[PDB]
RNA sequence: GACGAUCAGAUACCGUCGUAGUUCCGACCAUAAACGAUGCCGACCGGCGAUGCGGCGGCGUUAUUCCCAUGACCCGCCGGGCAGCUUCCGGGAAACCAAAGUCUUUGGGUUCCGGGGGGAGUAUGGUUGCAAAGCUGAAACUUAAAGGAAUUGACGGAAGGG
RNA sequence: CGUAUGUUCAA
């Protein structure tokens, strides 16, 4: 059925690559959500946060189209956010599902204070911001739970994160900037140097140089 | 911007108090015209006796005759 | 990310910049790996080894990926020290 | 550039630079030794000079004021003096 | 004019730190600056510094290791208590696992981890992470 | 109002890719070539198909267009390829050269062992443009 | 909304500039924010430069041409055709129109 | 209304009252 | 060039580099092109210098052949003086050349018909070729470039300081590029001079080819 | 203000006059979209071409008749300034801004000042002023928006092309 | 040269 067209997709149904991790180590731009049904597929949940119609004016009249915003993300350390806009509200559920898989990041969780067990938290406090909306995550006692609004409790549920205060400033009833917001301060937390991250970067193959071989036998005639 | 020197807790504080003044919240609680000028004054209820009926005509974009009492 | 008993749990280790020493993040589309291939001292063809720098999109961006090549390449004797 | 080597600059580099800019600040001016055509004896000068220098006994003037270096007087010959 | 030695420092290797440069310039240097840097040096978050003599206040140039996230001062140097230096710790630090609050206390300019460890409070500087 | 439409164009400018050879610039001929080479479903839009052929192959016999045909392919290949000069435009006897870069070339230790000859350098310096409007 | 970053006008690093009387109407206008043009052109016309050619009495007698410096408030440029409006980016571009 | 011809008609407004307690003072 | 003498530059390069005026770049300086440069002329000339124009090109040699399968490697000249020098080397070492207009999307519309995920990009001028360097920041493609004393360096890893304007110095530099591509390849001798004579990468404008052309033909007929 | 036009009216726009004023001197007045609608002092943070002032350096041209210096020009550097272009520095609701950046990773110092729209800069008391007014400055009551920036349309007695 | 206006609510 699904027939790759990048060398990434190529790769990943070949099953030369394993977890995205890798994928995400090169910081590799995915282009196919088949990529992301082929690791995550039966872990993904998916959640309409919101069906916003929009209208453009026109000489007959206002041009109704329906803005989907999906939450995606299986219960452990990722999570995807996409907003779709089609005349029809199937029809933008259904790709903004395709670009919430596009959007996954690995979510990096650390410890409150312990280190014991597994990471319950956010490693440190991050903040997101989209247009006026501010949201800060903030490392919690374990057994704290969420501290947050419904809609940032999806996506860190979605996240994975068990444990979480937050801090909103701005406009939260703009749930499109609200959700981003939220979105970009959980995307971040693998873009922050914790001194555990301090020790020098040791360098792997490429999967382009890797299966290089691989990719010219079969996607030069694929 | 505001000052931050350790011996500026008079001028935080005096500052502040002026301040207080430009919310309405605090003005009408705290200059006693709101609660003079309050019918109820300062009671959650009150008693009286009705003058008159008269009907008020209900505000755009609605359309009705509320029925009300002078009291 | 090691717990108290010293077990890795991240869900993996970001590649950081080879100048800035910045976190290359999943998303970084504007991040490279440039390997630069070693040559034989006494043939000066390609044997099979390379050095591995990786940049980050924002050094690219400022335009200061030429001169972090440049530098990393002359600390790992790629480029002549008389440069 | 990012890597640039702040402890040690090219003497090139401090010497453009403004004396209060440079690494260690140091005058721009120096004294000099200067010899009006008449007479033997040798005077000391200030470079950015501000009064009317004469060659006592010879009253003579070596040099005038001006807005930065004092101008010399014609025919006399000056020497920079280290220190 | 310049109140505050130690924070035209501390913003000079911040700014220089987020522009990606290897080494800042820090004028002019004091004590405070020097042992402040030294609570840097030790927990690596920068490398050798070289004080510069001019027979004046002094100039520095910091090696910067690109470690520092942000190295803020303090202003004014509230005195902090034992007790206090917690709450100090939540709003000053991303978290308890890294970054730290630079104290001055009799027993010496120190973090907050090694002044909660002599059981001294002290008037805070600032902080680094 | 005689601009041909996408379709007429479409038609026109691959036939002669495809079929050069067997045209010409006679309307007449063309014509009879596209009721065998092409299923045109109308008369009037094989007439106007053939048209622009017959315009096309003089100016594709008179230049190149955004047409592709072999024998003017050909010729490109030989141009691009074919002249290579019996000597180097790089091989000159005199190599003339500034005092500024045959210093340089000092530092290249490279200077008095070639085949230069030093220019007298430009004197005023005035290699700026004037400023002003325009 | 600002439009325009020298807010229309010239001044740059002063207070007051000095107003002028527009050409057309004698508004009063900033000297830094009047549209000026300096005109020069031929005393005759091109149609008429011939019959004048040999209407001379001199055998090379050039035209003598006329030097008018005008200056047009805004709503003068405007309507007179002088200037025109242009678009958010087409307004940043400051060299005069082609010869 | 203008903001300056508001201005105005209170400046009028206010002279008026100052001439009417200036009568009764 | 590893200070080894089998990579020192010889005085045939040299005789080469100073016919084709490689080291004479702009009168305008770039500010991260400054390293590169030696001294300006008297009449407003940046003498680039021809170590550091050698050791970048070695330098950018190494990067080419690090890449395992030589069509992963693009090389694009938007200008005609380079498309001839440009289609040649990818006929010499195996690269995929785009000489002419790059269409936008090249390497980010997945279903564009020209797409096309090269490894490594070359390219002529980071000015006229601004496209394919600002587009290669979607895709993490290393970039390799041909840069004057006043040419932009963003986007662009290795910057080889050459006279990247005339016809000669265009050609050349990219002869000299695919010469040192092959010998560290191994494909062509380095004691032996190459056989391909540097001329074939020099782009002629059509009124020189007529020029020759009849020159030729009169040559023959007499 | 008078008048002549224009108009349904025209206490206006247009035109003909024309008082105060406009001008100088001396005393008041203290307000302006008094605007960069952007406090001041200090530090840091990209690039580029200019520009004005000062100084320093350097082929050459020109006058100073030759020399000398000095000016005019040319190529740079430094410092203080009015600005400009560019930039994914970074910021911002955006327009934009090299500051309006170095802000949830929130603290250099310090002054003034805002807290939904009105009522209202009104009343009233004080104070200043010859006056006009300036400064200080409320309340009752009323109201679910008022407003900013930007988008698409529609419209225009706006422009350009059909 | 020279003209003004368009009852209330309602997609
Ligand atoms: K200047
Ligand atoms: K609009
Ligand atoms: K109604
Ligand atoms: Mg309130
Ligand atoms: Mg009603
Ligand atoms: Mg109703
Ligand atoms: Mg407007
Ligand atoms: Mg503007
Ligand atoms: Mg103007
Ligand atoms: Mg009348
Ligand atoms: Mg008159
Ligand atoms: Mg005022
Ligand atoms: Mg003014
Ligand atoms: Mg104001
Ligand atoms: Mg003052
Ligand atoms: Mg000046
Ligand atoms: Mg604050
Ligand atoms: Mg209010
Ligand atoms: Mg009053
Ligand atoms: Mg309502
Ligand atoms: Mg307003
Ligand atoms: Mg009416
Ligand atoms: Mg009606
Ligand atoms: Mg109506
Ligand atoms: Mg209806
Ligand atoms: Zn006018």
């Amino acid at each position: 059925e699904w027939m790759p067209v990048t060398k990434l997709g190529r790769l990943v149904k070949d099953m030369k690559i394993k977890s995205l991790e890798e994928i995400y180590l090169f910081s590799l731009p995915i282009k196919e959500s088949e990529i992301i049904d082929f690791f995550l597929g039966a872990s993904l949940k998916d959640e309409v946060l919101k069906i916003m119609p929009v209208q453009k004016q026109t000489r007959a009249g206002q041009r109704t189209r329906f803005k989907a915003f999906v939450a995606i993300g299986d219960y452990n350390g990722h999570v995807g956010l996409g907003v779709k806009c089609s005349k029809e509200v199937a029809t933008a559920i259904r790709g903004a599902i395709i670009l919430a898989k596009l959007s996954i990041v690995p979510v990096r969780r650390g410890y409150w204070g312990n280190k014991i067990g597994k990471p319950h938290t956010v490693p440190c406090k991050v903040t997101g911001r989209c247009g006026s909306v501010l949201v800060r995550l903030i490392p919690a006692p374990r057994g704290t739970g969420i501290v947050s609004a419904p809609v940032p409790k999806k996506l860190l549920m979605m996240a994975g994160i068990d444990d979480c205060y937050t801090s909103a400033r701005g406009c939260t009833a703009t749930l499109g900037n609200f959700a981003k917001a939220t979105f970009d301060a959980i995307s971040k937390t693998y873009s922050y140097l914790t001194p555990d991250l301090w020790k020098e970067t040791v360098f792997t193959k490429s999967p382009y140089q890797e299966f290089t071989d691989h990719l010219v036998k079969t996607h030069t005639r694929v | 911007g505001k000052c931050r020197g350790l011996r500026t807790a008079r001028k935080l504080r005096s500052h502040r108090r002026d301040q207080k003044w430009h919310d309405k919240q605090y003005k009408k609680a705290h200059l006693g015209t709101a609660l003079k000028a309050n019918p109820f004054g300062g009671a959650s209820h009150a008693k009286g006796i009705v003058l008159e009926k008269v009907g008020v005509e209900a505000k755009q974009p609605n359309s009705a005759i509320r029925k009300c009492v002078r009291v | 990310m090691q717990n108290d008993a010293g077990e890795f749990v991240d869900l993996y280790v970001p590649r950081k910049c080879s100048a800035s020493n910045r976190i290359i993040g999943a998303k970084d589309h504007a991040s490279i790996q440039m390997n630069v291939a070693e040559v034989d001292k006494v043939t000066g063809r390609f044997n099979g080894q390379f050095k591995t720098y990786a940049i980050c999109g924002a050094i690219r961006r400022m335009g200061e990926s030429d001169d972090s090549i440049l530098r990393l390449a002359k600390a790992d004797g790629i480029v002549s020290k008389n440069f | 550039p990012l890597a640039k080597d702040l402890l040690h600059p090219s003497p090139e580099e401090e010497k453009r630079k403004h004396k209060k800019k440079r690494l260690v600040q140091s005058p721009n001016s120096y004294f000099m030794d200067v010899k009006c055509p008449g007479c033997y004896k040798i005077t000391t000068v200030f470079s950015h000079a501000q009064t009317v220098v004469l060659c006592v006994g010879c009253s003579t003037v070596l040099c005038q004021p001006t807005g930065g270096k004092a101008r010399l007087t014609e025919g006399c010959s000056f020497r920079r003096k280290q220190h | 004019v310049r109140m505050n030695v130690l924070a035209d420092a501390l913003k000079s290797i911040n700014n220089a730190e987020k522009r990606g440069k290897r080494q800042v310039l820090i004028r002019p240097c004091s004590k405070v600056i020097v042992r402040f840097l030294t609570v840097m040096m030790k927990h690596g978050y920068i490398g050798e510094f070289e004080i510069i003599d001019d027979h004046r206040a002094g100039k520095i140039v910091v090696n910067l290791t690109g470690r520092l996230n942000k190295c803020g001062v303090i202003s004014p140097r509230f005195d902090v208590q034992l007790k206090d230096l917690e709450k100090w710790q939540n709003n000053l630090l991303p978290s308890r696992q890294f970054g730290f609050i630079v104290l001055t206390t009799s027993a010496g300019i120190m973090d907050h981890e090694e002044a909660r460890r002599k059981h001294t409070g002290g008037k805070i500087l600032g902080f680094f992470f | 109002g005689r601009v041909r439409t996408k379709t007429v164009k479409k038609a026109a400018r691959v036939i002669i890719e495809k079929y050069y050879t067997r045209l010409g610039n006679d309307f007449h001929t063309n014509k009879r070539v596209c009721e065998e080479i092409a299923i045109i479903p109308s008369k009037k839009l094989r007439n106007k198909i053939a048209g622009y052929v017959t315009h096309l192959m003089k100016r594709i016999q008179r230049g190149p267009v955004r047409g592709i045909s072999i024998k003017l392919q050909e010729e490109e290949r030989e141009r691009r390829d074919n002249y290579v000069p019996e000597v180097s435009a790089l091989d000159q006897e005199i190599i003339e050269v500034d005092p500024d870069t045959k210093e340089m070339l000092k530092l290249l230790d490279f200077g008095s062992l070639s085949n230069l000859q030093v220019t007298q350098p430009t004197v005023g310096m005035n290699f700026k443009t004037p400023r002003g409007p325009v | 909304t600002k439009k325009r970053r020298n807010n229309g006008r010239a001044k740059k690093g002063r207070g007051h500039v000095q107003p002028i009387r527009c050409t057309n109407c004698a508004r009063c206008v900033p000297k830094d924010k009047a549209i000026k043009k300096f005109v020069i052109r031929n005393i005759v016309e091109a149609a008429a430069v011939r019959d004048i050619s040999e209407a001379s009495v001199f055998d090379a007698y050039v035209l003598p041409k006329l030097y008018v410096k005008l200056h047009y408030c805004v709503s003068c440029a405007i309507h007179s055709k002088v200037v025109r409006n242009r678009s958010r980016e087409a307004r940043k571009d400051r060299t005069p129109p082609p010869r | 209304m203008r903001a300056k011809w508001r201005k105005k008609r209170m400046r009028r407004l206010k002279r008026k009252r100052r001439k009417m307690r200036q009568r009764s003072k | 060039s590893g200070a080894l003498d089998v990579l020192q530059m010889k005085e045939e390069d040299v005789l080469k580099f100073l016919a084709a005026g490689t080291h004479l770049g702009g009168t305008n300086l770039d500010f991260q092109m400054e390293q590169y440069i030696y001294k300006r002329k008297s009449d407003g000339i940046y003498i680039i210098n021809l170590k550091r124009t050698w050791e970048k090109l070695l330098l950018a040699a190494r990067a080419i052949v690090a890449i395992e399968n030589p069509a992963d490697v693009s090389v694009i000249s938007s200008r005609n003086t380079g498309q001839r020098a440009v289609l040649k080397f990818a006929a010499a070492t195996g690269a995929t050349p785009i000489a002419g207009r790059f269409t936008p999307g090249t390497f980010t519309n997945q279903i564009q018909a020209a797409f096309r995920e090269p490894r490594l990009l070359v390219v002529t001028d980071p000015r006229a070729d601004h496209q394919p360097l600002t587009e290669a920041s979607y895709v993490n493609l290393p970039t390799i470039a041909l840069c004057n004393t006043d040419s932009p360096l963003r986007y662009v890893d290795i910057a080889i300081p050459c006279n990247n304007k005339g016809a000669h110095s265009v050609g050349l530099m990219w002869w000299m590029l695919a010469r040192e591509v092959l010998r560290m390849r191994g494909t062509i001798s380095r004691e032996h001079p190459w056989e391909v004579m540097p001329d074939l990468y020099f782009y002629r404008d059509p009124e020189e080819i007529e020029k020759e052309e009849q020159a030729a033909a009169e040559k023959a007929v007499t």
